[PDB]
């Protein structure tokens, strides 16, 4: 029936076998571990066939998305207008956190463009746009000699895999912002024009990059894909748990012993995760003050929620927060709270692009007022004036760095208002 | 034929299909504040003064780029859509410098009215505003970027009508700067329009720099001679004397816009 | 600093000698080819990136001649130009010294690793060396947070560092022989410091459970 | 045959030219496709 725990997932269970660089990288141990199997039948078996196990495994966004992936991919089972379909994979990775794409991609880099080719091939795509963060220099090299080698091989081009879909993969540079990983930014960096977000709609399916039909991707959501088709939708669905369900790379960090990221069936406490694999807190469980979820767009949680909550997109939005991209941080005692928010709101406010007047202005108006909350110059009813400020951003924003910016500022307060009075007290007694 | 039924605030109107939201609000007569959208321009979706609530619907959507669908009833008077309007204004209005007795646009800011109209009344800002150093474009248009609001008018104008390409942005985040980067020389037969696309006094007509307070003058419609076009203009004149020239809207000479040469 | 507003200087102005190798056309070729035709200005990207492959520092003639090449108005190429990272405008010195200081990196007190960088160069926080080596800028997350406070050169990222790792490799490239790309104290990509608590096992064999007929 | 459970060899990253991305991007420029026209050459067209 139900599951009744999560968590120690099977060895040979875990979809990246190269996470850690324990394999060759290259063709020969893909085609060892089983990358590019039954590639041939895959793109037979139709678009229709790669919709239908897609769903069946029910994959809900691995880039911090949480739109189940079916109908995502749905949306580009229409007749050809005549212009020409793409897929895009997103690589950004510049979320506080965020690790695991770049691991993967310089590990496992096979897997990735099998997931597009047969993503693709579901998708109607004439070839993909793997978007690499320019920071990742070797890891895009390394991902394009494993191209080459694919290409040489016939695996990826004319006929792929001798199947006569022409799929194809371009590998794109970034000269680097956290808002490029938006979807409808990417498309305009993609475009040549600035990393600025579009409104939708026009959605990125009809309206993608050139104005051609296309749809966005993180690098584990396809890097996921050929394989669960090769195994089929069962394997995703029995692991982790309904909606929420099969495996997701965690990556752990902070002050954490290991901080480390690990492969981990889906929906698992954090109080199994942090410290069978990150060796526990520095300090012991005790030491744990608060840990933010997957990227740190979700706001923070107390230790006194962690323990007991899993790792699932609707417990954590039971938690008031949301479950990301697994980037689990943790801060223990001796870290001040107030200032490592200081620190994450001055990233989101150097990586705001600016187009859109809510997050362009008020993320600068959070940066220096909450800089002076952190110092402790204020008087106690700034803090619901930055809640209001707060709730503002949220939902005004072209793109959603408004929310993500927003929201760590929301749990802030909330978990942590005594504290802030408590420092803004100590400030006005210290000076007299 | 194709018209879908949309209601707005209550009573229904015909809409065609792929009109924005602000269009068919505009059909009833009650009319979005916005700052980004101009009707003879590209949409950007910027300013966000263009958010309304839709009924039944979480998030409030921007009007000015807003694909109208079947039934719709577009709240206009909401309160949430009074407290998004109230928030992205306090938002635009925060950086904003203390010019007003000293710029130009003062008393036909735009930005002055919708904060008189759709704004709060007191300011809770209590950090320092930005300053943005002036670039000089021209001795036909006065600049002072630290009053620009990066409504994108502007660099919309120079791609589309004027067709000259070099008025653009520069940088990022809060300090983003609508300018030219290099000291280019922006000299357009259509440059002087952008003096009435500018919501604020950000850009203005050096010639006419502070001669009149805009309350003041008189204004009569005639037609511009220095032209076979004759486009129709309107000359301000306050105490027998010509300030400057405005175009008039006529959509079938002019549209809105006048030459360098005649304004 | 980072001021983008440019301005006619000596070393940057529009008659500055820039151009591009044989071979570097022959990449621009490649850039080009590799997107669709008619959108074209979409490789303004790579090739701009490219000037920077060849001189680092970008000149104002750069950003002209790369507008040329692309047959794109010369102030699109200035947006992306001053819009995204790297893409240094102003002349930098060959080594760049790049140090996450975002929370998740900060917490391992990656503080006294900016600190040590000051007092190995004595330079501070954005100006470069007076012998015009390292540059001592900080970044945001780069993407290498799950290591300890990270530090990343040109194209060289090192992980696993401590106040005392970073020494050896600042003092390796002011001797000209470079370091090795890497975790500094095993750790080889991400797996856990005490050991390996998965992906402990040989891997999957090829026709695992498969549906035969799928 | 003995799978070295850790060990890298991820290391051919390591002696990487400052232009290898497109050192081997020229040459991956063969196997590839024409690429779809807009039409016109220039969106300014
Ligand atoms: C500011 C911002 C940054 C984002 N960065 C990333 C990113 O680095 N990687 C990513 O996969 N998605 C990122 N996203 C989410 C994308 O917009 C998109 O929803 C996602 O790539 C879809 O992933 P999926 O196909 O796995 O559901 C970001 C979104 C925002 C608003
Ligand atoms: S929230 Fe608005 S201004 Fe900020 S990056 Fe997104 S689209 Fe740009
Ligand atoms: S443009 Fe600025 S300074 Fe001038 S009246 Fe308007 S708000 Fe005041
Ligand atoms: S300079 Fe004027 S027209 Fe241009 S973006 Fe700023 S406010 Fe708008
Ligand atoms: S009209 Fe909504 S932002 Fe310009
Ligand atoms: S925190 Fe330093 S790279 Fe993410
Ligand atoms: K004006």
């Amino acid at each position: 029936p139900k599951k009744t725990s999560f968590g120690s997932l099977k060895d040979e269970d875990r979809i990246f076998t190269n996470l850690y660089g324990r394999h060759d990288w290259r063709l020969k141990g893909a085609q060892s571990r089983g990358d590019w199997y039954k590639t041939k039948e895959i793109l037979l078996k139709g678009p229709d066939w790669i919709l239908g196990e897609v769903k069946t495994s029910g994959l809900r966004g691995r880039g911090g998305a949480g739109f189940p992936t079916g109908l995502k991919w749905s949306f580009m089972n229409k007749p050809s207008d005549g212009r020409p379909k793409y897929l895009v994979v997103n690589a950004d990775e510049g979320e506080p956190g965020t690790c695991k794409d770049r691991e993967i991609i310089r590990h496992d880099p096979h897997k990735l463009v099998e997931g597009c080719l047969v993503g693709g091939r579901a998708m109607g795509a004439r070839a993909a746009y793997i978007y690499i963060r320019g920071e990742f220099y070797n890891e895009a090299s390394n991902l394009q000699v494993a191209i080459r080698e694919a290409y040489e091989a016939g695996l990826i081009g004319k006929n792929a895999c001798g199947s006569g879909y022409d799929f194809d993969v371009f590998v794109v540079r970034g000269a680097g912002a956290y808002i490029c990983g938006e979807e409808t930014a990417l498309i305009e960096s993609i475009e040549g024009k600035q990393g600025k977000p579009r409104l939708k709609p026009p959605f990125p399916a009809d309206v993608g990059v050139f104005g051609c039909p296309t749809t966005v991707a993180n690098v584990e959501t396809v890097a996921v894909s050929p394989t669960i088709c090769r195994r089929g939708g069962a394997w995703f669905a029995s692991f982790g748990r309904e909606r929420n369900s099969g495996t997701k790379l965690f990556n752990i960090s902070g002050h954490v012993n290991h901080p480390c990221t690990v492969e981990e069936e889906m929906s698992v406490p954090l109080k199994e995760l942090i410290e069978k694999h990150a060796g526990g807190v520095i300090g012991g469980w005790d030491n744990l003050l608060a840990v933010i979820p997957g990227g740190s767009s979700t706001p923070l949680i107390p230790k006194s929620v962690c323990e007991t909550v899993l790792m699932d997109f609707d417990a954590l939005v039971q938690a008031q927060t949301g479950l990301g991209t697994a980037a689990v941080i943790v801060m223990d005692r001796s870290t001040d709270i107030v200032k490592a928010i200081a620190r994450l709101i001055e990233f989101y406010k150097h990586e705001s692009c600016g187009q859109c007047t809510p997050c362009r202005e008020g993320v600068d108006w959070m940066n220096k007022v909450m800089a002076r909350f952190v110092k402790g110059d204020a008087r106690p009813a700034e803090i619901d004036s930055l809640w209001e400020i707060s709730k503002q951003i949220e939902g005004h924003t072209i793109c959603a760095l408004g929310d993500g910016a927003a929201w760590p500022v929301q749990g802030l307060i909330r978990h942590f208002r005594p504290e802030l009075e408590e420092r803004m007290q100590q400030f006005a007694l210290q000076h007299q | 034929s194709n018209l879908i039924e949309v209601f707005v605030d209550g009573q229904s109107v015909m809409v065609e299909p792929g009109t924005t939201v602000l269009q068919a609000c505009e059909k009833v007569g009650m009319q979005i504040p916005r700052f980004c959208y101009h009707e003879r321009l590209s949409v950007a979706g910027n300013c966000r003064m263009c958010l309304v609530e839709i009924e039944k619907a979480p998030k409030v959507v921007a009007a000015c780029a807003m694909p109208v669908m079947k039934g719709w009833n577009i709240l206009t008077n909401s309160e949430k859509s009074k407290k998004a309007r109230e928030g992205v204004m306090e938002f635009l209005l925060a950086n904003h410098p203390l010019d007003c007795p000293i710029c130009d646009q003062g008393g036909e800011c735009d930005l002055q009215d919708q904060s008189m109209m759709f704004g709060s009344d007191r300011s809770r800002f209590l950090e320092g505003k930005r300053a943005v150093e002036d670039k000089n474009i021209g001795p036909l248009v006065k600049t002072i970027m630290t009053r620009c609001i990066q409504c994108t008018r502007c660099i919309r104008f120079a791609s589309e009508i004027a067709g000259v390409d070099d008025l653009g942005t520069t940088g990022r985040g809060n300090d983003m700067q609508v300018g030219t980067y290099i000291e280019k020389m922006f000299m357009s037969e259509l440059s002087g329009n952008i003096i009435d696309i500018c919501p604020v006094g950000a850009l203005t007509s050096k010639p006419y720099a502070f001669t009149a307070r805009p309350w003041e003058t008189r204004k009569t419609e005639s037609i511009d001679v220095m032209d076979a076009v004759g486009s129709n203009i309107v000359v301000s004149t306050r105490t027998g004397e010509v300030m400057r020239i405005l175009p008039r809207m006529h959509e079938d000479i002019n549209e809105e816009w006048i030459s360098d040469k005649t304004r | 600093g980072a001021l983008f507003v440019h301005r006619d200087t000596p070393e940057n102005n529009p008659d500055t000698p820039f151009d591009f190798t044989p071979e570097n056309y022959k990449r621009i070729e490649a850039i080009v080819k590799n997107y669709p035709e008619g959108h074209k200005a979409a490789a303004v990207l790579p090739v701009l990136d490219l000037a920077q492959r060849q001189n680092g520092w970008l000149p104002i003639s750069a950003m002209n001649k790369v507008a040329e090449i692309l047959q794109v108005p010369p102030m699109r190429v200035y947006e992306v130009a001053t819009f995204y990272t790297m893409y240094n405008r102003k002349p930098v010195g060959k080594y760049h010294i790049q140090v996450c200081t975002t929370t998740p990196c900060m917490l391992r007190n990656s503080d006294s690793i900016l600190e040590a960088i000051q007092k190995k160069l004595g330079i501070k926080v954005g100006e470069t060396t007076p012998d015009k080596l390292f540059t001592l800028i900080e970044v945001e997350c780069l993407g290498a947070c799950v290591n300890a406070p990270m530090v990343q050169i040109n194209d060289n990222y090192y992980e696993d560092l401590t106040p005392k790792d970073i020494e050896e490799i600042i003092d390796e490239l002011k001797a000209g022989k470079i370091p090795k790309p890497g975790p500094r104290s095993g750790r080889f990509s991400c797996e856990p410091a005490g050991g390996l608590t998965s992906l402990t096992e040989p891997p999957k064999g090829p026709g695992f459970g498969v549906q035969a007929g799928l | 045959e003995p799978f070295d459970n850790s060990t890298y060899r991820n290391l051919q990253h390591h002696e990487y030219s400052t232009y290898t991305f497109l050192d081997l991007n020229v040459e991956l420029s063969k196997f590839r496709m024409p690429q779809p026209s807009s039409g016109r050459q220039s969106p300014r067209h």
